[PDB]
């Protein structure tokens, strides 16, 4: 079980990742719980910053995005100059 | 009519 | 911030 | 090369499918062109009506959704009592 911190500088426009999941999308048959990184762009900030496809997003700038809805997660990622993500890689 | 994947 | 998949 | 017509009765609320692609999402690396069915619900109207995962949506009630944007396709599917889809299964 691994847990990593990703430092993505914000205000850089395109980030280079894609997310799925949420505490509401766990009903319509992801089968595991949580938000997950589904794509990392080759030249993406998230890819070079360490973020990998499959990483569950546990926290965003201190927030506990874990067990949050999909749109809650999108909002938590868009609103925050310094993007501090805590992600899981189990 | 529900976002199941969001790119950023 | 772009819908890449939409369920209906 | 196959092309099928799917008759989905509208005004039935949840349809039971999910779409991807578009004439604008062909840039950020689907690699083929067009809109595609990515999920068909087990009890879904689209599943029982014949729609399969992988089917490209060529037309919706006469429209040529082919080579259309993702949101154009969503709108073309949501706006129309009788949903007439022409889809490809190649
Ligand atoms: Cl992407
Ligand atoms: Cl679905």
């Amino acid at each position: 079980g691994s847990v990593e911190e990703i430092r993505l500088p914000r205000a850089g426009g395109p980030l280079g990742l894609s997310i799925v999941g949420g505490s509401d999308h766990s009903s319509h048959p992801v089968q595991e719980p949580g938000v997950f990184i589904s794509k990392v762009l080759p030249r993406g900030l998230a890819a070079r910053s360490g973020l990998r496809v499959g990483d569950r997003i546990l926290a965003v700038n201190g927030q506990d995005v874990r067990d949050a809805t999909h749109q809650e997660a999108v909002s938590a990622l868009l609103r925050p100059l310094e993007l501090s993500l805590l992600v899981r890689r189990d | 009519q529900e976002e199941w994947e969001t790119v950023m």
